[PDB]
């Protein structure tokens, strides 16, 4: 965990350590994405063969990459591929499509359009409610993310007496309060009387911080944080796209269990299992790389990690 | 019926990947510059991490109208 | 009923994605100049921010012209 | 039926939209070279900025004349 | 209701934009250009901006065009 | 009355829009080359400005055309 | 019947993903072009040259969302 | 019936605007090294000049073909 | 529904081939620089061809959503 | 009846494109040529006959130009 | 109704010649390269055959698919 | 009545107007080449002329399309 | 009706034509490296001859599918 963050610069001498966010939200977030149970075992396989590299303590070298590896930090790799697997299973099971689907095999699986006596919490098909209620959740996760890294910075201001900092900082969130509650009543319901009293409110706080923040600067730099906090939803995007990808080599699978059950469904089978292996090594090495960038960008540009 | 829903549609796709298109057009020629600085420094990683990534809201913000109009619908 | 609805979401989806056609393509050279400058210098930095900064101006154009159709809707 | 109001929609967005575009295709090599400039001299801010605040005339032009038929609508 | 109206609309609009593209493309060099000069010596301003404004009569011959097919609406 | 009234809108507005769009690209690069030479030399002036001022003629064909097919009307 | 609804829904989806395409195309090409000469003479940089090869993808993986989408309303 | 006067008039311009497009760009290479070589010469201006105004027959065409349909019209 | 098989398979190949010349737009760079990396070198060659190798995906998603319109046909 | 609209404007745009290819080929064919000229003005007769070439093209659609209109 | 056939083929059209552009568009750089290579080499022969030849896929993807298609037809 | 035989024009018109296109941008490189190589030496007079008259075979094939397509009628 | 053929016609000539264009394109950079090496080099005809023949599928598939569409009409 702790590597990511040593990998950037060296922070200064009495301010915030950002370690322990990262594992924290990370493996939850690369749970969100990927939910495939399988491709977890299969991780976890791999996993296995790290460790009996572990236990034969001879170090990794990759001609290709030019890689030379120790022993220590292939220990850290593998507590945190433990972390990944955990919280893409956790995650899996709310997301059981595995593998693509298995609905149409398993009875037990509860579904509006499949029976059973054990429900599935989150459908595929229906993404009139299920995308809704998604996508409030993650601008909800993104919401309070950069909150808490606004309100670290305005402690750290606080601490350190750089109260021009801390004016930013509350400006900020002023700026913040104030286009969430406008965007949320134009979009929301009517009877906003205390909703236009918060987008007052938040206004006249930022305008008040601007003033005191009298050198002109951030005006334009609240809507890019405003583009910031929005940031977070291709975080169903990506997972959208792995399952739908599932979904449908499922779904040939199946086309060719059905016309040909008898004797095409071991070619069906197995080469829908060897797309399933190469395309989903290929796309989830970027699907691994992108909440880590996410989180790099977001937290660190905002709590103030730029300075050495 | 009513094809005011493909018009919509077709608003919608065009729209976002036309943005698409333009915020690719934009990150190409920073990504060139900033990866032959890193490859030679190694030190302003950082920096190179956030000109390149600053380009995002326009089709961030694309995306959010979209759905917006999506569920206008 | 009317379809008009449609052609006037066709309208402010090609206003949005062309005015973020506009922003990537100044975006793509004032950032790759500004990240040249600030690979040496690191002194210039709030120059850089300001100048990748001010082309978002037609964003915020193409945004208003797309909420006031709405609002038309 | 009334499918006036798409046709002038989309030809405000389309006009705003490529306005953006020249503003946007005129304002990366004006930036480029001001940014280079100003990276050279710190003393020709000034008619840099001007140089590059120039061109929003032609957006200007754009809101105006969407304006019009928006008030002719 | 006529569809002859949006189509006077959508013709002025493309027109406009499509001078202003003319309009960024002229600027894009010579603006870059002049910048280049007035940073050598900084003698030549006033040639350098009358040879960037000078083009803009692009843009009022598309304003002009507007505004007589906006009279003949 | 009749559609094909709208459509000579838009017939007119395109032919000034691409002639408009070919003045541009031709004044971009001559206007460029120019006022580099006008900038080196100071004595270079008339020629400068009579080669950045001979392709008015495409606009001012466009503008002709323009006008006698919205005089036919 | 007004069936044609479907059919440019489709198209419309179709210009999304294809113009994502593009986009995130353009981009690999310049951002590889310029990693691939670091990487040829330096085989150490490796790493940072993958990962910007490695940005540009999110853009069409959000990209073909509106296009599954649409196909969900259909 | 009637409906084909906008469709001839919009064929006209387009014909006339893309003449002009290719002309203009045909004067932007042009243009260049002309103002280049007469810079260094100062008095070989004559064989630029006829060099330089041989492409307008493209524009001529488009005038022809323009003037002998639209009489037709 | 035939009409509505033809539009979709219009929109599947539209899709298909804006997919195809971005990935041709990729490997033209990346491919002419990869040959003379593999020209100096002779040794690199694993990493040129993986280089290579990785746009293709783009093409892979086109053909795959022309793919299940289809199987939605 | 609008048929006549059609192939107007479809060899106004066929001539049109035609224009663009050539605007565009005599454009780089002239760029070289001006400035060979200062060494060349020996050999500005076979410049002139290098760079008289792509007119054909146009002359091509100038013909399907005159024989749709024919058509009418 | 043969619009149905008649937009299927349409569909074909775009599809494979717009794969055709996007091949053409690798097969420059490539064959440039390539022949920048052999112009030394004459070794590289083989090398810089499968370089230029590993772009053609997309072109048979897009001729399968229409072939496929207007077996649907 | 007839209905088919205008856009069956518009269709062969724009394909050897396409063809045209390309012929122009390939024309333009090859006699670029082939002037560069006359300017200092006429003995590859021959060899530059056969390059630059080799890719007509395009417009050839668009044109005998053309003519098929005229003769369908 | 007629009106298959006509789109089928409009088809087959928009497919040869950017068939054409994509041609083009590559030929403009493939035979201008030819000709540059065979210039300065005098040996290397055959490769270059070969390089600049081997793009020439794409029209050849273009005449393919539009003489096995114009037979399926």
């Amino acid at each position: 965990f702790e590597l990511l963050v040593s990998f950037l610069n060296t922070p200064k001498y009495g301010t915030f350590d950002p370690t322990p966010v990262v594992p924290v939200f990370f493996p939850f977030w690369f749970g969100m994405i990927v939910g495939d149970i399988g491709y977890a075992l299969l991780f976890y396989l791999v996993g296995r063969w790290l460790s009996g590299y572990v236990k034969r303590n001879e170090p990794l070298v990759i001609d290709l990459f030019a890689l030379k590896l120790k022993p220590q930090v292939i220990g850290k790799l593998v507590h945190i591929l433990n972390w990944m697997v955990f919280w893409t299973v956790v995650w899996g099971v709310i997301y059981g499509e595995f593998f693509g689907t298995f609905l149409e095999h398993l009875g037990v699986f509860g579904t509006p359009e499949h029976p059973g006596l054990i429900p599935i919490l989150i459908h595929r098909i229906d993404t009139a409610k299920t995308a809704n209620l998604l996508i409030l959740l993650s601008v909800a996760f993104g919401v309070v993310l950069v909150f808490f890294g606004l309100a670290l910075r305005a402690y750290l201001g606080l601490k350190h007496r750089h109260m021009a900092h801390f004016w930013e900082g509350v400006g900020y969130l002023g700026g913040l309060v104030g286009v969430l509650a406008l965007a949320a009543s134009y979009l929301g319901n009517l009877q906003a009387g205390w909703l236009q009293g918060l987008m007052y409110l938040g206004f006249g706080v930022f305008l008040l911080a601007v003033l005191m923040s009298r050198i002109w600067l951030m005006i334009p730099e609240i809507f890019t944080q405003a583009g910031h906090i929005l940031s977070h939803i291709r975080i169903y995007a990506v997972g959208a796209a792995g399952g739908i990808l599932a979904g449908l080599l499922t779904d040939v699978g199946f086309a060719l269990a059905e016309r040909l059950g008898l004797l095409g469904v071991l070619l069906g089978l197995l080469v829908a299992g060897v797309l399933h292996l190469l395309i989903l090594l290929l796309t989830t090495l970027g699907h691994m790389l992108q909440p880590i960038r996410l989180l790099w960008v977001e937290f660190f540009t905002k709590f103030g990690f730029y300075e050495e | 019926g009513g094809l005011d829903r493909g018009l919509i549609a077709v608003g919608m796709g065009l729209a976002v990947g036309l943005a698409a298109l333009g915020t690719g057009v934009a990150q190409a020629r920073i990504g060139a510059a900033g990866v032959g600085a890193i490859a030679e420094d190694r030190s302003n990683f950082g920096t190179a991490l956030i000109f390149l990534l600053l380009p995002e809201t326009l089709v961030i913000f694309g995306l959010l109208i979209a759905f917006i109009l999506n569920g206008r619908l």
